[PDB]
RNA sequence: UGCUUGGACUACAUAUGGUUGAGGGUUGUA
RNA sequence: AACUCUAAGCGGUGGAUCACUCGGCUCAUGGGUCGAUGAAGAACGCAGCAAACUGUGCGUCAUCGUGUGAACUGCAGGACACAUGAACAUCGACAUUUUGAACGCAUAUCGCAGUCCAUGCUG
RNA sequence: UUAUAUACAACCUCAACUCAUAUGGGACUACCCCCUGAAUUUAAGCAUAUUAAUUAGGGGAGGAAAAGAAACUAACAAGGAUUUUCUUAGUAGCGGCGAGCGAAAAGAAAACAGUUCAGCACUAAGUCACUUUGUCUAUAUGGCAAAUGUGAGAUGCAGUGUA
RNA sequence: GGAAGACCGAAACAGUUCUGACGUGCAAAUCGAUUGUCAGAAUUGAGUAUAGGGGCGAAAGACCAAUCGAACCAUCUAGUA
RNA sequence: GGUAUGCGUAGAAGUGUUUGGCGUAAGCCUGCAUGGAGCUGCCAUUGGUACAGAUCUUGGUGGAUAGUAGCAAAUAAUCGAAUGAGAGCCUUGGAGGACUGAAGUGGAGAAGGGUUUCGUGUGAACAGUGGUUGAUCACGAGUUAGUCGGUCCUAAGUUCAAGGCGAAAGCGAAAAUUUUCAAGUAAAACAUAAUUUUGAACGAAAGGGAAUACGGUUCCAAUUCCGUAACCUGUUGAGUAUCCGUUUGUUAUUAAAUAUGGGCCUCGUGCUCAUCCU
RNA sequence: UGAAAAUUUAUGGUGGGGACACGCAAACUUCUCAACAGGCCGUACCAAUAUCCGCAGCUGGUCUCCAAGGUGAAGAGUCU
RNA sequence: UUGAUCAAAGUAUCACGAGU
C-alpha cells in the first residue's frame, strides 16, 4: 500500500520505488479514497519478500 | 451517485473533512468561545448544493 | 541537528548542497513512519524543525542559482522577463523619467538668458 | 526508433523594422 | 385539610434593569499605491495532537536578510544552535499548486493535443 | 516588358510568419469623466411642464479628472485664461404665465504660469530611429562615436516662426 | 386468412359520481369504493430550442417552479392617500 | 458646561417591601434585605426624553392541558432462553403461527443523495412510547481495471472566426459575402496537380463503439484482488510461395527445386527463355 | 417510408516499385510465432411505507432490469 | 442499350545530350 501526492500517474510509482528501494513493480494499482487521498497498490516481484521490505524499512 | 466527477470527488472531501466536531482539547485556549461547531453537518437536516 | 544558519550555508557548494539535501529528505520519510505507526517517543517531533531546516536549503541553493544569473545577464538589453524590476504598473509602461524630461529646443532657449533672480522687491 | 519523465514552448487584435513574398495594380530596362 | 380568593416569605421557569465594551458610525487632517513579470474572487493542499477565523503555495500556521534581544504553552516533545539568536515585528531576498483577461485546443470530462531539447528504457 | 506569349528592376496598393522586439481587454468607484434618459410623485385628477438634462445608467481616466490662454465681456472715467466658495438672487425670463423651475458678466477672497502646432522665406535633410562594434558605466526598453550597416524620411523630416 | 385511430379488460396513465372516509390530515390535493381509453392524436427517461408586457396554448386567459387578467428578485421606494 | 472644602468597598446605580413619612398630584425622601463600582441636588443650557393601546415589532408564559385533543390505513403477533441497573417490542438468537405473492414489503442498476455501507465502543438530547441495536453521535477502517465506463464520432442546437450593424454591453440571428479565409498532399520547375467552402469546437456514463471471462477469496470490496484461462491495439524480432531444363543428392526414373522449356548443339556443358501463388 | 458521422473492407485505376533461375532470397508480409508497454479517473451503500424531493424517517409524484408451483383465457384474482 | 473513362500518347524540332 502507499499514500501519495495527488498527481501519481502510476509510473512515477514505477519510477520512484525502484529509485528509492530498487524494487521491481509488477502491477501498479490506484484508487482514490474520497477523503482526498490516493491510496496506492503495487505488487512485488518474486525475489522480493514483502515482510523483508518493511522490516528493512522499519514498518512493522 | 457513482458517476461523480473530479470536482465533486474533491469537493466532497472538503464537505467531509469538515464534519468532525471541535478539536478535542482546544477549548483550553485563552478565551475559549467554541462549544460545538457552527458548520456541523448531519445530512437530512442540512443540504449541500453549492 | 544544529540549526543550519543560512549565514553558514553561503560558503558551501551546490554538489555538497544536493548531497546535503538528500541526506535529510531520505531520513525525513523514515520519521513519517513514527507519525503513522506511533513510534517509540510520544513524538519524533523533529519533522517541524527539520522541515524548516530543509526549507533553509532550497532558497540559498536558489540564491546562488539566482545570483549567478543576474551577473551573467549583465550588459544586455532585451533582459530576462523574470529579472526585470517588477515595481509598479503606472510608471513602467509610461514614458521613463530620464526620457520624460527630454525638454524641447524652443523651450530650452527661453530657459537660457532670462533667469529667475533671487531678489526682494521692497523699499 | 517508440515508450514513458522532465522542462521550454505554441492566444488573438496589434504597432515599427526583418525575411520570404503575391499581384491582365503602375511603369522601366531588355 | 380537597378546592378556589388574597397578600407577603421561599423555591422555581425566565433575562428585563442598571452598570461594564479588545467593537460600530460620525467628524477632520494626511499621502498616490490598479495587471501579460499573472491582478481581482474560488476550488483545494495544508500543521504533531486541528474543523473553522487568520497565515500562507509542494520552501505549505510560516519563510532569507533585518531589527529588537528570551521563549511560545492546554500538553507532550524539541530549544538555552541568547555566546554568534528565542519569539516577534519589519520585510528588500527568494518563492508562488490549482484558475482567471486562459497566453496550447479546450471543461457537468482533471479528458485531447502539437513542437523541441533534456532525462530514462526500447534497442 | 501586359496574342493575358519570358526575365529583371523599382513602385504601388497587400499578405504570411511557434520571426525578432514591445504595447493593450481586465479588477475597483465614494470623487471624476463622454454616454444612453426612464417612474411613482407635485397640477388637489392628467397628457407639455415636474421627478430631471435624474437610480441601473458601464466605454473611459487619474491623484487629479475635465476646463483653460477667449471667434468672451461689458458699452462704461473700462475690463481681460480656467476652475470652487460669499454675493449677484430665489430677483431676468422660461412658464396648462398652473404647481413650480432658473442662471448670469459685473463687485470682493484663495491661488497664480505662461506657451507649442498648421500654414509666406526658415533657406545645402542641416532629420529621426533601429542595427552591429567599442567608449562611459547602470539593476537605464540607457549617454559617445562609428561601419556612415539599415530603414524611416521629400507624399516632407529639423531649427527659427503662431489666434 | 387478422387488417382497422374497432371492443371488455392489467401494471401505464388518467380523475367521473359518491357531493362518502380525515378537512389543527396521510397531505399547502391525498387515501378507499367506484368509472374511461389501452396497439396510437397513444404512454415517456435523458439531450436542446422558446423569455416578463413575453414564452406557450387540439383555446381555459390554462400553464411558466405551492405564485398567471402578468410573474418571480434588488432599486428610483420611508413612492401617494 | 458652571457649581456644592458633594456622599462612595466603614457598600455607590437599579431590585424587591406586612419599616416610617411628606404633594392637591406627577414624583422623592427613608429603614431593612440582596448586590459589587460608580453615582445624584441647586442654575445655566438642551436630545433619538416618560406608553395599556397601534389585526403594533421581539423575547419568555398562561388558562383549555401541561396532560385533554388524539398518535385508528397496509391481515397479527407469540410463549421460553438470554443478557440487561431495568424489555410487549426494537436487541437478539430457539420454536413456529400468518403476511409480501415473481407487473413483491425479494436480488441488483440509473438521476439525486454524500460517508449513510462495516466493525468496535456506548450517557444525555435524536428514533412524535420505551431502548441494551440503530440512517444520532464516540472511535476506527473501508471503494484497486488495457477488456465494465467517461474518454473518440456526430444528432437536434447552443451562434462560440470578424464581412456586419449598436452609444457601448453584447446580438428572443439557415452568420452560406469574409487576400491565400483550402485539411493539404513524400511534393515537379515556373502561384506541387484537378482537387476543399463556411473556417473551429463543445454536445449521448440511454444513441453510435478496440477487444474477457471463470472458479474461489475479506471485517465491508471483484467481468478490478490473487489462482487459472483468452483477446485487442501498437511496436520489435524470428521463421514463412518464392533455388529451374538439368543434374549438385541421385545411373536414369528422381529429388532440393512453388511447374522449366526451347531451338541449337558433340549431348549440351553452350545458347535462349522467363516466374509479383495454385 | 422508418437518423447522422468517427472508424472499415474489398474492388477499380494509370503510373511506379518488386523481379536474375543453378538462386542468397525477400516480403507496411491481410501467414505462423516470441519479447514489449497501454496513461486518466468513476467504483463501498440506500436506490424508497427509514439514505430522493416533499421544512420531517410524511399512505403522496420517481427512470428501467430480471419475474416461479397451482387454478385458469392469462403477466387476472385468490393461494404456497 | 443501369459498363466505363482522370493521371498524354501521337506529333514535331530542339535536350538533340550525359554516361559511352
Amino acid at each position: 500500500v502507499f499514500l501519495t501526492h495527488l498527481r501519481a500517474n502510476k509510473n512515477h510509482v514505477r519510477a520512484a520505488v525502484r529509485k528509492l528501494y530498487d524494487i521491481k513493480v509488477a502491477k501498479v494499482n490506484v484508487l482514490i479514497r474520497p477523503d482526498g487521498q490516493k491510496k496506492a497498490y503495487v505488487r512485488l516481484a518474486r525475489d522480493y519478500d514483502a515482510l523483508d521490505i518493511a522490516n528493512k524499512i522499519g514498518i512493522i | 451517485a457513482a458517476h461523480k466527477s473530479f470536482r465533486i470527488k474533491q469537493k466532497l472531501a472538503k464537505k467531509l473533512k469538515q464534519n468532525r466536531s471541535v478539536p478535542q482539547w482546544v477549548r483550553l485556549r485563552t478565551g475559549n468561545t467554541i462549544r460545538y461547531n457552527a458548520k456541523r453537518r448531519h445530512w437530512r437536516r442540512t443540504k449541500l448544493k453549492l | 541537528m544544529v540549526k543550519v544558519k543560512c549565514s553558514e550555508l553561503r560558503i558551501k557548494d551546490k554538489k555538497e548542497l544536493t548531497k546535503q539535501l538528500d541526506e535529510l529528505k531520505n531520513e525525513l520519510l523514515s520519521l513519517r513512519v513514527a507519525k503513522v505507526t506511533g513510534g517509540a517517543p510520544s513524538k519524533l517531533s523533529k519533522i517541524r524543525v527539520v522541515r524548516k531546516a530543509i526549507a533553509r536549503v532550497y532558497i540559498v541553493m536558489h540564491q546562488k542559482q539566482k545570483e549567478n544569473l543576474r551577473k551573467v545577464f549583465k550588459n544586455k538589453k532585451y533582459k530576462p522577463l523574470d529579472l526585470r524590476k517588477k515595481k509598479t504598473r503606472a510608471i513602467r509602461k509610461a514614458l521613463s523619467p530620464r526620457d520624460a524630461n527630454r525638454k524641447t529646443l524652443k523651450e530650452i532657449r527661453k530657459r537660457s538668458v532670462f533667469p529667475q533672480r533671487k531678489f526682494a522687491v521692497k523699499a
